[PDB]
């Protein structure tokens, strides 16, 4: 979750 | 009324150039697309969006009267990231690392602003 | 309800103690009183109010189980301010300065939470 925004992965990972 | 100054040249050819090459800069190259990326309430919280692609275009087109204005846009970009995301998110750590380089470069900018 | 942890001690004696002394902290010492302050739309817009006085008291009364709760209460406090107020309002610039210090201290907090 800490990479969520990055994912799409960065923001929501 | 835009302007060409020694400090604005430095913001374009040192600050933006340096940050763009950093491996953490890519989330900041373009505006946050809240619908594409599924970001709840992004524009409810972030009312003054900013990104490094916009700052780069502003410098390339002499949008700013003063480097102080460009420094303000960088601060909006970093702070928007600090505001919207959660305190321990990876993107916040990336933004903090980029802001550290930003501040290091600003420290070496010519201290008096001269129109060219 | 709560317990003692190394991270909660850090939140109390580093994060809150630093922010409480900051020149911009005073708008956040108490809950927003929408009646006294003449804010008829505040509770229409803000459904989860939070302030630093409440956070400080929760720390002193061992209300929190984990520092993650305290960090989220700070995030809620700051985000509420940006949702309610305009991006040019002085209170929002004050919130941003406080939130940058908050995030600086969070980056340096003990990374493993240990009950004490």
């Amino acid at each position: 979750q800490r990479s969520l925004k990055l994912l799409k992965h960065l923001y929501h990972g | 009324p835009g302007r060409k100054t020694n400090q604005l040249q430095y913001m374009q050819n040192v600050v933006v150039k340096t940050l763009w090459k950093h491996q953490f800069a890519w989330p900041f190259y373009q505006p946050v697309d809240a619908i594409k990326l599924n970001l709840p309430d992004y524009h409810k919280i972030i009312k003054n969006p900013m990104d490094m692609g916009t700052i780069k275009k502003r410098l390339e087109n002499n949008y700013y009267w003063s480097a102080s204005e460009c420094m303000q846009d960088f601060n909006t970009m970093f702070t928007n990231c600090y505001i919207y995301n959660k305190p321990t998110d990876d993107i916040v750590l990336m933004a903090q690392a980029l802001e550290k380089i930003f501040l290091q470069k600003v420290a070496q900018m010519p201290q008096e602003e001269v129109e060219l």
